[PDB]
RNA sequence: CUGGUCCACCCGUGACGCUGAGGCGCGAAAGCGUGGGGAGCAAACCGGAUUAGAUACCCGGGUAGUCCACGCCCUAAACGAUGCGCGCUAGGUCUCUGGGUCUCCUGGGGGCCGAAGCUAACGCGUUAAGCGCGCCGCCUGGGGAGUACGGCCGCAAGGC
RNA sequence: AGCGCCGGCCAACUCCGUGCCAGCAGCCGCGGUAAUACGGAGGGCGCGAGCGUUACCCGGAUUCACUGGGCGUAAAGGGCGUGUAGGCGGCCUGGGGCGUCCCAUGUGAAAGACCACGGCUCAACCGUGGGGGAGCGUGGGAUACGCUCAGGCUAGACGG
């Protein structure tokens, strides 16, 4: 069984934007679709899109890159670098306004689950409120 | 233009019947202390020949540093083989703060404020690749922008 | 320069054994073998005689690579047919890569050419009149399509990338653009104007290299009449 | 007891020359002039590449050499330096230019920091009006800085005063020749100074 | 007589799941106890050779044992020297075993070679040594030492 | 005006003496006649009323790794199961707010530490003022995630 549905998505586009894919499916959620708003808000994604593969909710992510490269290894950058899980079951990591991290001095992100619903770290700040460190991604 | 400055010389050896025979190994940074350095590894029966063909091989391995007054745009952390490397963002005063191998890299690619450690294996050759290769994932807003507008 | 439909010649190649790259421009699988989707084929066409034109009418020099006997000719042919230099025998290594080097043999060949032709031929012991005739021989076997090269080309165009792969390797090093005529087998992505279709059967290479040089001399201006060269599809 | 000893040896360690005598300094003398190699039975031999170590130390030697302060002094200085706000680098320049007997060297009223010192450890000299003979005192912006009341007679005094008649001064001082009194203005900038010191390597040879 | 397991149909229940300190059971060979059995083989041992000398290797004999029943012992290069579960990430080729419309498609196993990637290197590579989550076990320079002491277990050997 | 250094790490070299001796040595290592390493001398480097030595604590040591490590061949996967406690737990909705998050508020002795001004000619030392999170207590608030109680679901599991 899953253990930790989210990080299995994080993995799903991790693992499909290494060998480039169109797509990507990873069951559907509600959770894992808020954190898709969001990756898709922040232009890690060209977007997403719900489907029912094989009569179960499943979610398209479209995975986005960037342009061939020249010289030997025409592979484009990725646009998602990194993605990474951070609470997770048996250790979850939780964290007040004031200690919400600056992933690469704002050149990345970190989404975190509030009272006030699902956040990056600058919405988070905002709202002036923290909550679980869900992950970051830069 | 160029400054080069000699991060290490080895001498290598190698078996032969009737005894060993020896070969030097060179590493050479080259920078324009304006963000553009480069790596050279060049390996000659002489000291001499070994240095200037790293030098040589450096000016054709090139980086570009995004250089963000004297520091790094953002923090990373890049294992080459064994060897890790940390970069750090430094307000100015901070100045360079290194070992040998990282300095002589950051210092010619025109870093004047930067906090650093080397972590795993401390082998000088590959630092020295773990840090090229940190300063060449070295990303801009600009950058990060391009790359997520589309 | 231009043509449509073309399945009178191209289009599925090679077995069952491809390379799941190049599978964007698989159209199906018929008889164990892969049927390649020609409106791509022509997609490519279009992107990439563009991209010819461009070095054409500039003074672009554009290399070509073709060692599979099934067109080793087809080659030597139409580069002729142009000032474009040609490697048809085998690809020595580090041409492109380590190009200085490998033209000093180039130099040592025109000049011995010279020597062949002066007061110096029947002098010294014929001993010498063996070595020198046999190096001009071998010289002449393989740099007789390198010599028209004076600097790094502007492009390579190489028939099959897989057969061609240490030719590519040089070019993608050197950020020298890659144009190919490879399928199926292929690497895609290591090509950047490519060109689907049969890599493999004379009526296929002829064809292409064919309207590629034609657009060559007609983008450099000059006007020619059809190739000189379809004879060799016997 | 800050160093005393022969010092137109150190400019020769530093190859570089430092005002460690004042007018003789100046006078084709120094050693540095026709002599600059180092001291030693082995001064005229080639030097060995420096190792980064010694670089980052020879330096600091001729930062310190300069103002003649001790290690402990000096380092102490650094330190404060390094806590204070702003660039380490220069205020600790700022700090090493306050020290009274410097100022007393950078007014004029003493040839040399030597020579500087000891007229402060006399109390030929004055802060503000009252006598001062802590050469490590620091002068503050704004502080006038005059001659003994009763030492203005002196012979010394005379020569000294008499030669900065008619000769600019730092920037950041102001010399008021006649009452033989000075005013610490502001505290000098990299910029103000002209030091043959990278104080970069310094800041580094304590980095380790 | 009996355990596991794979496939097809998508019929029933509705997380009933994963892992698993202790515990319990299983656990090659040798070995131990009682009683059987004993052809061949063979520690020990008795001889013959070889050799500088052979307490050996080669040769001729040969007891325990090897085999059975019941009980005990509980170790190993007990090895893929890789803990169990789940999801994700090109393909090619051989093979065993199902179902299908049977060139082939689709499952479950066994092998090679290899994308991406990983690795000190050798190599690994949808049986992972890749990318991830869960839980257990274990490591922390060599020698002393798997020893001493203590506890527990065992008839003992000895084991933990 | 002393004390310690000058083979490398580690700033600083040359002669004589001595010939695996006498001795040095933090680690790597020096000495069996031409020793920059032993003893002396001349030089030199580093500090300076101090300089060395020994002992002890933290560091470097991501060398117990929470931040921040590992276990195929380098210590290192338990011989294999079964399963107790425990750890962990698909998709949808609702209640409660334990964890979590947010305001407010009470605590948080002085001293020390940080900052700013001050007093002894400076400083060490000292005084005055300023800031102070965290940790708990209290009151109110939020409900995405985790927990819990209700109901529901078939994609995990298990049945036919
Ligand atoms: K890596
Ligand atoms: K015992
Ligand atoms: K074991
Ligand atoms: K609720
Ligand atoms: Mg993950
Ligand atoms: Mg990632
Ligand atoms: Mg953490
Ligand atoms: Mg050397
Ligand atoms: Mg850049
Ligand atoms: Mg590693
Ligand atoms: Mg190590
Ligand atoms: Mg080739
Ligand atoms: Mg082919
Ligand atoms: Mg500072
Ligand atoms: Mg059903
Ligand atoms: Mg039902
Ligand atoms: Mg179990
Ligand atoms: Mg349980
Ligand atoms: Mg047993
Ligand atoms: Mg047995
Ligand atoms: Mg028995
Ligand atoms: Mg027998
Ligand atoms: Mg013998
Ligand atoms: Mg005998
Ligand atoms: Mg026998
Ligand atoms: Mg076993
Ligand atoms: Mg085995
Ligand atoms: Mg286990
Ligand atoms: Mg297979
Ligand atoms: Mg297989
Ligand atoms: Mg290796
Ligand atoms: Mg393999
Ligand atoms: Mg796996
Ligand atoms: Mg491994
Ligand atoms: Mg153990
Ligand atoms: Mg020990
Ligand atoms: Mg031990
Ligand atoms: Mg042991
Ligand atoms: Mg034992
Ligand atoms: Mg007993
Ligand atoms: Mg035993
Ligand atoms: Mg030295
Ligand atoms: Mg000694
Ligand atoms: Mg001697
Ligand atoms: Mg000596
Ligand atoms: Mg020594
Ligand atoms: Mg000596
Ligand atoms: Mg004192
Ligand atoms: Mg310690
Ligand atoms: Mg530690
Ligand atoms: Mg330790
Ligand atoms: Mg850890
Ligand atoms: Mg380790
Ligand atoms: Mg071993
Ligand atoms: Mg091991
Ligand atoms: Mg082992
Ligand atoms: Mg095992
Ligand atoms: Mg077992
Ligand atoms: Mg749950
Ligand atoms: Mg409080
Ligand atoms: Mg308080
Ligand atoms: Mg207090
Ligand atoms: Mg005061
Ligand atoms: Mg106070
Ligand atoms: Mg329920
Ligand atoms: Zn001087």
């Amino acid at each position: 069984m899953l253990t930790d549905p989210i990080a299995d998505m994080l993995t799903r586009i991790r693992n499909a934007t290494r060998v480039y894919k169109e797509s990507t499916d990873v069951p559907a959620s509600r959770f894992k679709e808020e954190i898709l708003r969001i990756l898709a808000r922040e232009g890690f994604i060209k977007g997403y899109e719900r489907v029912d593969v094989d009569g179960k909710p499943y979610l398209r992510v479209y995975l986005k890159y960037g342009p061939r490269r020249q010289g030997p290894d025409p592979r484009p950058e990725q646009v998602i670098h990194h993605i990474r899980r951070i609470s997770k079951p048996g250790r979850r990591v939780y964290v007040g306004v004031k200690e919400i991290p600056r992933v690469r001095r704002g050149l990345g992100i970190a989404i975190l689950s509030t009272s006030k619903g699902v956040l990056t770290d600058r919405e988070a700040r905002k709202l002036g409120v923290g909550g679980e460190l869900i992950c970051e991604v830069w | 233009d160029f400054e080069e400055k000699m991060i290490l010389i080895r001498r290598t050896a190698r078996m032969q019947a009737g005894g060993r025979r020896f070969r030097f190994g060179a590493l050479v940074v080259v920078g324009d202390r304006q963000g553009r350095v480069g790596l050279g590894f060049g390996k000659a029966p002489e000291v001499p020949l070994a240095v200037q063909k790293a030098g040589y091989y450096a000016r054709r391995n090139m980086v570009e540093v995004p250089l963000q007054n004297g520091t790094i745009p953002h923090e990373i952390e890049v294992e080459f083989g064994a060897s890790k490397i940390v970069l750090k963002p430094a307000a100015p005063g901070t100045g360079v703060i290194a070992g040998a191998v990282p300095r002589a890299i950051l210092e010619l690619a025109g870093v004047t404020d930067i906090l650093t450690k080397e972590l795993g294996s401390r082998n000088p050759i590959n630092i020295a690749y773990a840090t090229m290769e940190a300063l060449r994932q070295l990303r801009t807003k600009a950058d990060v922008e391009r790359l997520r507008k589309g | 320069v231009k043509e449509l439909l073309e399945a009178g010649v191209h289009f599925g190649h090679e077995r069952k054994r491809w390379n799941p790259k190049f599978a964007r421009y698989i159209y199906a699988e018929r008889n164990g073998i892969h049927i390649i989707d020609l409106q791509k084929t022509m997609e490519e066409l279009e992107r990439t005689f563009r991209f010819i034109e461009d070095l054409a009418m500039r003074g672009g020099t554009i290399l070509f690579v073709g060692t599979k006997k099934q067109a080793q000719d087809i080659v030597r042919m139409e580069a002729e047919r142009a000032g474009m230099p040609y490697v048809n025998q085998r690809w020595l290594g580090g041409m492109l890569t380590n190009f200085k080097t490998i033209s000093q043999r180039v130099h040592r060949l025109e000049e011995l050419e010279a020597l062949f032709a002066s007061p110096e031929i029947e002098e010294r012991p014929k001993k010498e009149q063996v070595r020198l005739k046999h190096e001009l021989e071998r010289l002449q076997k393989y740099l007789s399509g390198f010599r028209l090269l004076k600097r790094l080309p502007d492009a390579i165009f190489v028939v099959d990338p897989t057969k061609e792969a240490i030719a590519v390797r040089e070019a993608r090093k050197l950020f020298i653009p890659v144009i190919a005529l490879a399928d199926t087998d292929s690497d895609p992505d290591l090509v950047d104007y490519i060109i689907p279709g049969n890599d493999d059967a004379i009526r296929s290479i002829q064809l292409i290299l064919s309207r590629a040089v034609d657009l060559i001399i007609q983008a450099r201006g000059g006007v020619v009449e059809p190739s000189p060269s379809y004879a060799l599809v016997q | 007891g800050r160093y005393i000893g022969p010092v137109c040896r150190l400019c020769r360690r530093e190859g570089v020359k430092l005002y460690l005598k004042g007018e003789r300094c100046y006078s084709p003398k120094c050693a540095m002039e026709r002599r600059p190699y180092p001291p030693g039975q082995h001064g005229q031999k080639r030097a060995r590449r420096p190792s980064d170590y010694a670089v980052r130390l020879r330096e600091k030697q001729k930062l310190r050499r300069i103002y003649g302060i001790s290690e402990r002094q000096f380092r102490n200085l650094f330190e404060e330096a390094s806590k204070k706000k702003g660039v380490t680098g220069s205020v600790f320049l700022g700090l090493l230019e306050s020290r009274l007997d410097n100022v007393v060297y950078r007014l004029g009223f003493a040839v040399s920091r030597r020579q500087a010192r000891q007229l402060v450890r006399h109390g030929h000299i004055t802060v503000n009006g009252r006598r001062v003979d802590l050469p490590s005192y620091r002068v503050r912006p704004g502080d006038e800085i005059a001659v003994a009341e009763k030492s203005r007679n002196l012979e010394l005094i005379r020569q000294n005063l008499e030669a900065m008649k008619g000769r600019k001064v730092g920037p950041w001082l102001s010399l008021d020749v006649e009452g033989m009194k000075g005013k610490f203005l502001r505290l000098p900038d990299r910029e103000d100074l002209a030091l043959p010191v990278n104080e970069q390597l310094v800041i580094e040879f304590y980095s380790r």
